[PDB]
RNA sequence: AGGGGAUCGAAGAUGAUCAGAUACCGUCGUAGUCUUAACCAUAAACUAUGCCGACUAGGGAUCGGGUGGUGUUUUUUUAAUGACCCACUCGGCACCUUACGAGAAAUCAAAGUCUUUGGGUUCUGGGGGGAGUAUGGUCGCAAGGCUGAAACUUAAAGGAAUUG
């Protein structure tokens, strides 16, 4: 299952830490993730961001399994990563919902609203609760950019990212972006840096 | 039915408390369950100091505040504007403004 | 007494997504504009989704009014996107080649991988 | 559940959860079947494979449904180690 | 635990407190203390002759207004005296 | 204070399936719960557990798969005569194909169904399905 | 019944009333509706249409209004939509 | 009718009672 | 014409689902309804009852009336509707729908001897609502349906012969007794028992293998 | 019963208010309020939630005691204590979120681990009145407390919530 084409590289690693993706939560961090690393004074946990890589990449592959990959919802309402959600859409099929989720959209069969998707990633849990509560009104998975101190509730697979930051969620969804692809088409040639810049994401 | 789950109010690992008198009303009532809110004032009301500037000799004088500590029974609190009637769901919260 | 109802707001929007092409900030022009395009019943009709469209107009120039599309604001809008792009990709640049991290951080690398710019505090 | 005669009786056959070997049944709209796209030389997405994963609506909403997931995908495979057997 | 013993050897104080608890009950009570013999007009039987004394008209409860026509007898095997309606149409006439 | 200890086991076992665990320990373990978690083995309710030999009364770690529906103790431990455990199946068990009452007799700690066909009774310890 | 031959035959709305007695003690009160009924301002006038008549049933007479909405689109004389409506269109697909 | 009051005439007027029935021997 | 929206909706005209068992191995929501007018056709439907209930209102006295229905097969399929509104009539047709968007399979069993043909529960079971317990237990052959006749009906539409009930609460209260039935045998299906423990390759959806089966051109 | 009796103040006395107003408000003011020596034994004596034991969610504070650290100040030079900081933990007053479970609901971390009904044990309830009455017993100086019926009568009282 595992090659090491998925290796997590040098250079991939400096891209991560230049976000500070790896930096977790205060004195706050759910019981439900060991996807912490020994932490830090000052109080904050620094993530094992081989664990965030690790799931990044069964991320990719839960995606790529999703048969008309259009109907693949990707949220967010943060202010940030409105941004990057939506550059993430246009690469792969990926319905996109930045701004508002207008709740009724997965229950609540009316036009003008209303996708009916196979999965969803959001990027705050927390503050996206309506998508995920509203997912577990219909069988949809859910695909989570959990921090340290974010809700494990309804949510399927985490990837522990640093949520309260500027580069860190746009690293990620460009990182899922690029390997979402990885996986049929464009950049066919691993360990051969995507055309694509990450700090479009922003 | 049971309003609050604070029953009156605040006091949870005792029995018995002592009481207070309202200082509008007289009324005896529990320390724990008296409103309590400070006056902390100058002795000067809105303006009245730019027109007692002048007024002073002592060049360097500050201004002392006058202190008093009040505490008032839960009819009288309500019937000023000391608290209000609160919603069911907005009884629950602890920001004084 | 003078607040305009959605049938103006949202008739009077309903043009400047499909006619910014024209339109303009004088009332007048806009009036004689109407009634070829649209099927206003009254007099006093029209003359008050002009008086909103030429109001929208009349600050339009100054950032979009929320609810509004013509074919040039998302030309122009999508503009700005990429301002730091052609310029220092945020690696090794804006730092001296040095990634700066702290002593527990720094541990986490001798994990797994190795190639790395050190740092300390 | 057969009969005598061993002609096979019981309509459906519920589904189980992976975590928990729990039932699936027919209003737990809180479970979710997981596919994980299997790869193979360079990706590919081997295009409608996958391995396929259950989760009970109930372990989804413990909080347990990222967890149990890791466990279940790492013990598969598919994982490096991310998860401790031992806590 | 649920307020009552479980022990294989707390047979008596189960016993007992149904014993106990069985005189909130009201048919019971009404049977133990035998008020059908010491209170009671009719002897505890169901039937009892009597004498009618006189005639006698009660009005009915409200919201309704009418005249009930009892009369009232003085039973053979007791002296006690009690009221009795007679059922139906007329039918106080066939007493005298 | 501690009274059933078997009772205090079955109701960690119980809470713990319940909660979707798949493992539970269980203070302070003896011969006779041992003998209850074995016939819930044999007909596998259950897998492997492990006493732990502390040098007091032994703690106990039993690892569960999700068939369990219930297991619980009945208190006092009545004496049911042979005929009578058609009536107490009747109750506790969900149907007549499976699920145990399990007794303890001279004859040993077993199921209902063994006993009925070994062909023994005693005392009554609890219920498994 | 009669309240759908309206409707289909191309209608905006519809509503008819009865006032009487069938179930028959007090004040019928029954409305019996569909669609859309701008009622009211000028439109009355140029898109409602309502007649009442009495039918005199076994025991009293009952009152039937009925009001018809014509579709202003094709008044055929007059307005031939509300006040209220709007309508635009854009060119084709055009020369960059 | 409140109780504090139902009762305390239920006391006045039952003491009535027991220095009444003394009065009686 | 039906025209569905619904992937799923969409998915069953197209005739790549042909039993409403697949839709309860998945355990799909189901928002559509046509979906089961055909899936299972032979839904017989049983008006339990019609109910006025008021809402004062500064002329008093709302009266909208409120029907509760329950549909079914005598063959192991059962769903029920409780909705109101302002004529009689029109609460019953919603009724309806609404009886049949919520179908629960439930699952029938023999009493002792496994013989053919099962004709009673699967183990022990119960529901509750409101005040109402109603426990279900399996019954030998030719003892009927010993229940309430409201629910003697409703398990006639669920298709049991022999089984045993046994209330408790204000069952007089119909509306949730019936419910509390329901709960009951929407349990059926989830009831582990030993002939189920077997690891199973959990069938792959519907809504991937004709996955090409949704959206426009 | 003795001391004590500043204050407040059942009774009372009064000034008001009032249709009346020995009520509310104002001024007095006896007992009382404190105290020793005796009684009394009850309160919405309330968490209206018996005690013991076991188990089942997430989170942050706090009080006590302990453990750990090249940690800050104590600077007494560094110590060492005390104070503080961080981390653990046992025990306690509570709180937040949430229910996966409970409930008629209000709500509930127990009010959960119950018709899938049994860990141990003590007390109490069985429609509303009549009535905590009558009677017997007992305690008390008394006021009263403890124990405690029946005739009789009644189709509802009642709990939680909903809309007006
Ligand atoms: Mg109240
Ligand atoms: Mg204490
Ligand atoms: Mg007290
Ligand atoms: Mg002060
Ligand atoms: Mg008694
Ligand atoms: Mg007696
Ligand atoms: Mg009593
Ligand atoms: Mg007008
Ligand atoms: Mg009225
Ligand atoms: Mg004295
Ligand atoms: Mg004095
Ligand atoms: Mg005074
Ligand atoms: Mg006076
Ligand atoms: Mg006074
Ligand atoms: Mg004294
Ligand atoms: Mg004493
Ligand atoms: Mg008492
Ligand atoms: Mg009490
Ligand atoms: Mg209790
Ligand atoms: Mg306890
Ligand atoms: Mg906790
Ligand atoms: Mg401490
Ligand atoms: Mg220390
Ligand atoms: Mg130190
Ligand atoms: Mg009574
Ligand atoms: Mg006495
Ligand atoms: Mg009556
Ligand atoms: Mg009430
Ligand atoms: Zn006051």
């Amino acid at each position: 299952s595992l090659p090491a084409t998925f290796d997590l590289t040098p250079e991939d690693a400096q891209l991560l830490l230049a976000a500070n993706t790896h930096l977790g939560a205060r004195n706050v961090q759910v019981h439900q993730e060991p996807y912490v690393f020994n932490a830090r004074p000052d109080g904050v946990h620094v993530i094992n961001v081989g664990k965030t890589w690790e799931k990044l990449v069964l991320a990719a592959r839960i995606i790529a399994a999703i048969p008309n990959p259009e109907d693949v919802v990707a949220i967010s309402s943060r202010t940030f990563g409105q941004r990057a959600v939506l550059k993430f859409a246009a690469h792969t099929g990926a319905t996109p919902i930045a701004g508002r989720f207008t709740p009724g959209s997965f229950t609540n069969y009316i036009t003008r609203s209303f996708k009916e998707p196979r999965l969803v990633i959001v990027t705050d849990p927390r503050s996206d609760a309506q998508a995920i509560k509203e997912a577990s009104y219909v069988n949809i998975p859910v695909i989570a950019l959990t921090d340290l101190d974010s809700p494990s509730e309804f949510v399927d697979v985490a990837i522990p990212c640093n949520n309260r930051g500027k580069h860190s969620i746009g690293l990620i969804w460009y990182l899922l972006a690029r390997e979402v692809l990885r996986l049929r088409g464009a950049l066919v040639d691993r360990t051969q840096p995507w055309s694509i810049m990450p700090d479009l994401y922003f | 039915p049971k309003k609050r789950a604070s029953n009156g109010r605040n006091k949870k690992g005792r029995g018995h408390v002592k009481p207070v008198r309202c200082v509008n009303c007289s009324k005896s009532i529990p320390k724990d369950k008296a409103i309590k809110r400070m006056a902390i004032r100058n002795i000067v009301e809105a303006a009245a100091v730019r027109d007692l500037s002048e007024a002073s000799v002592y060049p360097e004088y500050a201004l002392p505040k006058t202190y008093n500590k009040l505490h008032y029974c839960v009819s009288c609190a309500i019937h000023a504007r000391i608290v209000r009637v609160r919603s069911r769901e907005d009884r629950k919260n602890r920001a004084p403004p | 007494g003078r607040v305009r109802t959605k049938t103006v707001k949202r008739a009077s929007k309903a043009l400047i997504e499909r006619y910014y092409p024209k339109l303009t900030l004088d009332f007048q022009t806009n009036k004689r504009l109407c009634d070829e395009i649209a099927t206003i019943q009254s007099k006093r009709l029209r003359n008050k989704i002009a008086g909103y469209t030429t109001h929208l107009m009349k600050r339009i120039q100054k950032g979009p009014v929320r609810g509004i599309s013509f074919k040039l604001q998302e030309e122009e809008r999508e503009r700005k996107d990429q301002y730091v792009p052609e310029v220092s990709a945020l690696d090794l640049s804006r730092s001296n080649g040095v990634l700066n991290v702290d002593n527990q951080t720094s541990d986490l690398v001798k994990s797994l991988g190795l190639k790395l710019p050190l740092s300390v505090i | 559940m057969e009969n005598d005669k061993g002609q096979l009786v019981e309509l459906y056959v519920p589904r189980k959860c992976s975590a928990t070997n729990r039932i699936i049944k027919a209003d737990d709209h809180a479970s979710v079947q997981i596919n994980v796209a299997k790869v193979d030389e360079e990706g590919r997405a081997i295009p409608g494979e996958y391995v396929t994963y259950a989760l009970s609506g109930y372990v989804r909403s413990r909080g347990e449904s990222d967890d149990s997931l890791n466990r279940l995908a790492q013990n598969d495979g598919l994982l490096k180690n991310v998860w401790s057997y031992s806590r | 635990g649920k307020g009552k013993p479980r022990g294989l050897n707390s047979a008596r104080k189960l016993r007992v407190h149904r014993r106990n608890n069985r005189w909130a009950e009201n048919n019971y009570k009404k049977r133990l203390l035998g008020t059908a013999f010491k209170s009671s007009p009719f002897g505890g039987s169901s039937h009892a002759k009597g004498i009618v004394l006189e005639k006698l008209g009660i009005e009915s409860k409200q919201p309704n207004s009418a005249i009930r026509k009892c009369v009232r007898v003085q039973l053979i095997k007791n002296g006690k005296k009690v009221t009795a309606f007679v059922p139906n149409d007329g039918c106080l006439n066939f007493v005298d | 204070t501690r009274s059933s200890v078997l009772a205090d086991a079955l109701n960690a076992i119980n809470n713990a399936e319940k909660t979707g665990k798949r493992q539970v320990l269980i203070r302070p373990s003896s011969k006779v719960i041992i003998k209850f978690l074995q016939v819930m083995q044999k007909h596998g309710y259950i897998g492997e557990f492990e006493y732990i030999d502390d040098h007091r009364s032994g703690k106990i770690v039993v690892q569960l798969n999700g068939r369990l529906n219930k297991c619980g103790v009945i208190s006092p431990r009545f004496n049911v005569k042979i005929g009578d455990i058609e009536k107490w199946t009747a109750n506790l068990l969900p149907a007549r194909q499976f699920g145990y009452v399990i007794l303890t007799t001279s004859a040993g700690i077993m199921d209902h169904e063994e006993a009925r066909r070994k062909h023994v009774s005693g005392k009554i310890l609890g219920f498994v399905y | 019944g009669v309240v759908r031959y309206v409707m289909e035959s191309g209608a905006k709305g519809c509503e008819v009333v009865v006032s009487g007695k069938l179930r028959a003690a007090r004040a019928k009160a029954m409305k019996f509706a569909d669609g859309f009924l701008i009622h009211s301002g000028q439109p009355v006038n140029d898109f409602i249409d309502t007649a009442t008549r009495h039918v005199l049933m076994r025991q009293g007479v009952l009152g039937i209004k009925v009001k018809i909405m014509r579709d202003p689109a094709k008044s055929r004389t007059g307005p031939k939509a509300l006040p209220d409506a709007v309508t635009i269109i854009e060119p084709k697909e055009e020369e960059p | 009718m409140r109780a504090k009051w139902r009762k305390k005439r239920t006391r006045r007027l039952k003491r009535k009672r027991r220095k009444v029935r003394a009065r009686s021997k | 014409g039906w025209v569905p929206v619904t992937k799923l909706g969409r998915l069953v005209k197209a005739g790549k689902i042909t039993t409403i068992e697949e839709i309860f191995l998945h355990s799909l929501p189901v928002k559509e309804f046509q979906i089961i007018d055909t899936l299972l056709p032979g839904l017989q439907d049983e008006v339990m009852n019609i109910k006025p209930v008021q809402k004062q209102t500064r002329a008093g006295q709302r009266t909208r009336f409120k029907a509760v229905v329950v549909v079914g097969d005598s063959n192991g399929h059962v769903g029920l509707g409780i909705k109101t509104a302002k004529e009689v009539a029109g609460a019953i047709r919603a009724g309806i729908i609404i009886a049949k968007l919520s179908v629960i399979p439930i699952r029938r069993g023999y009493w002792g001897t496994n013989l053919g043909q099962p004709h009673s529960l699967a183990t022990k079971t119960t529901g509750k609502c409101g005040s109402v317990t109603v426990r279900l237990i399996p019954a030998p052959r030719g003892s009927g349906i010993v229940a309430s006749p409201a629910v003697k009906k409703l398990l006639q539409l669920a298709g049991v012969e022999d089984v045993y009930t046994q209330s408790n609460g204000k069952t007089r209260t119909l509306e949730n007794t019936l419910k509390a039935a329901f709960v009951a045998i929407g349990n059926t299906y989830g009831f582990l028992t030993p002939n189920l423990w077997a690891e199973q390759p959990l069938p792959v959806s519907p809504l991937d293998i004709y996955s090409d089966e949704a959206s426009a051109q």
